[PDB]
């Protein structure tokens, strides 16, 4: 009787609710389809294209993972620092060591400084746990499943009492071919689901976009899931009359089309929210056939999460909340003046993983036979898209243009999405020249 | 024995000892200690040296609370003089063979654990 009343009747509209890169005006506008758009989906083997291999799982390889993983980071860690030997987490001695490991907790709760543990890789210390003693440390920054190298003394071998805790080391960025500083201007919109209001089903939001994605008419519209919000109210008690396979291609298609003029390049994100794909991160693409010749240059389809090349421009994908997740089972040495997020999205970067966090969140399964192959960022992202329910946002960090637009939608009120003007300068100078110039979250 | 350094030797102890005839040596430094037992080693002049947790602990202990307190001639626990000491085990005890009760006692028995205690 009244769905989306309080939504529509929003006034803050079109309102920036936070700006980057260098003031622009309201007029934000790209030459829609016209020019070169090269769209290269990026990383390990071609990012998964299938449904899967499977779903079902060894735990004698889950095992041979993780300690990859440790190892593997380690591994390079090693280099970078050139450490002599990590000592095993179970070997004692007085003199100062450099252990290799994974933080961990040592109950079901809330991960703590006095809780901490290490369990060091297999290859070492065959898989020995020691807990860690902080007391002793000034700076540190500890969430479960961080892959560390750390330095204190276990003169017993049944406690370490860190000294140092090693920075983490992200990825070299991506090196521009000559071709890629060829490319012009182009402005990429983005927005993830909820697309609806958590008390109709109407998508106005969904609409208000379209519309939006119209007006401005932009080089490419990368939307993340849930399109079908297996949280939604409705779906849940599985009142609806349709069948969520349908509902889905529905608004698959409203937006395919409601949007055909603008001449943008749409590139779907799958959510583990979407009741009708497969509950499995990593995930596949989505599944449509319902495409003329013509919408198949216009859409495309990829995995979650993704690596994405937009004209030479490494962007980072994924759908899952990854930051109010790392960022509900942290520890920090302060409190008094940090950077909180900028933090969290710092480990992100020197992990390597689209989810390093392990074990991961109570309602969110993963396969890491599959993670393993699809998971691992290729270059450190020249621009990350991390949506999540937590306030909008863009900070610079380790060169990395890290955007969350928050969610289009929340609960019965209005969201925001956001969009970002790209184009990579002159050759030489300083290195670090950010493709990404600027970037604005607004309010829908 | 010795004493740490916050502590001091309880009254009368040299004495309440030599009431008792116990040759219990009572040095005032870790450094004296452990020079004195550099020293017992090389007139004893062992072959073999048996001890619990020799390899996994203790004889590495020693080897360190000697050259932090830069003891007397640490070579001594050798039989071949050496200057400069590794941290490097096996190596350091050369001349003189050490038994390991710990080891040698799982190589030859079932047990539910091997701290000295069981």
């Amino acid at each position: 009787a009244t769905p989306s009343q309080k939504y529509n009747s929003r006034s803050n509209r079109g309102e920036v609710v936070t700006s980057f890169g260098l003031a622009q005006g309201v007029s934000w506008s790209g030459r829609g389809g016209a020019g070169n758009i090269s769209l290269k989906v990026l990383g390990c083997p071609e990012a998964l294209t299938g449904s899967y291999k499977s779903m079902f799982q060894k735990l004698p390889d889950i095992r041979e993972v993780l300690t990859c993983k440790i190892e593997e980071l380690g591994s390079e860690l090693k280099e970078h620092y050139k450490i002599e030997a990590f000592t095993p987490l179970l070997a004692p001695a007085q003199e100062p060591v450099t252990l290799l490991g994974q933080i961990g907790c040592d109950s079901n709760g809330k991960l703590n400084n006095k809780s901490v543990i290490l369990e060091g890789d297999r290859e070492h210390s065959s898989g020995a746990q020691i807990p860690v003693d902080l007391s002793e440390l000034k700076e540190y920054s500890l969430f479960p499943g961080q892959v560390v190298i750390m330095e204190g003394i276990n003169t017993t071998g049944r406690k370490l009492v860190a000294t140092k805790l090693y920075e983490g080391v992200p990825l070299p960025f991506y090196q521009p071919t000559e071709e890629d500083a060829d490319f012009e201007q182009s402005m990429v919109l983005v927005a993830c689901g909820p697309y609806t209001t958590s008390d109709s089903i109407t998508y106005d939001p969904l609409l208000d976009l379209i519309a939006v994605i119209n007006h401005d008419r932009p080089d490419v519209c990368i939307l993340f899931g849930p399109f079908l919000d297996a949280k939604h109210e409705q779906v849940e008690n599985c009142l609806l009359t349709s069948p969520f396979e349908d509902i889905f291609k529905q608004c698959l298609r409203t937006i395919i089309e409601g949007t055909r003029s603008s001449g943008s390049h749409l590139v779907f994100v799958p959510s583990l929210r979407d009741v009708h794909h497969e509950p499995v991160y990593p995930q596949p693409p989505f599944s449509y056939s319902d495409l003329s010749r013509e919408d198949k240059k216009q859409v495309q389809f990829v995995s979650e999460p993704c690596s994405l090349s937009i004209n030479g421009v490494i962007f980072g994908l994924t759908s899952t909340d990854l930051l109010f997740h790392l960022g509900a089972e942290e520890i920090s040495s302060s409190s008094g003046t940090s950077d909180r997020f900028s933090r969290i999205l710092k480990h992100i970067l020197t992990q390597r993983s689209y989810y390093p966090l392990y074990p991961p969140q109570e309602d969110m399964a993963i396969d890491y036979e599959s993670f393993y192959v699809y998971a691992q960022l290729p270059v450190t992202p020249d621009v990350l898209i991390i949506p999540s329910e937590l306030r909008y946002f863009v900070k610079d960090v380790l060169g990395c243009v890290c955007v969350n637009p928050g969610r289009l939608t929340k609960g019965q009120v209005g969201g925001t999405f956001a969009r970002l003007y790209l184009r990579r300068p002159a050759a030489d100078g300083a290195e670090r020249q950010s493709p990404c110039i600027a970037v604005q979250v607004v309010r829908i | 024995v010795s004493k740490p350094k916050d502590c001091i030797f309880p009254y009368a102890f040299k004495e309440v000892i030599e009431k008792k005839n116990v040759k219990v040596e009572v040095a005032a430094t870790e450094r004296t200690l452990l020079g004195f037992f550099l020293a017992k080693v090389h007139k004893i002049d062992p072959d073999i040296i048996v001890g619990h947790n020799i390899y996994g602990f203790e004889l590495e202990v020693l080897l360190q609370r000697i050259n932090v307190c830069k003891a007397p001639h640490w070579s001594k626990i050798g039989r071949l003089k050496r200057s400069n000491m590794p941290k490097g085990e096996r190596n350091a005890t050369c001349g003189r063979m050490i038994c390991d009760v710990e080891i040698s006692a799982k190589e030859l028995i079932r047990c539910k654990s091997y701290h000295l205690s069981e």
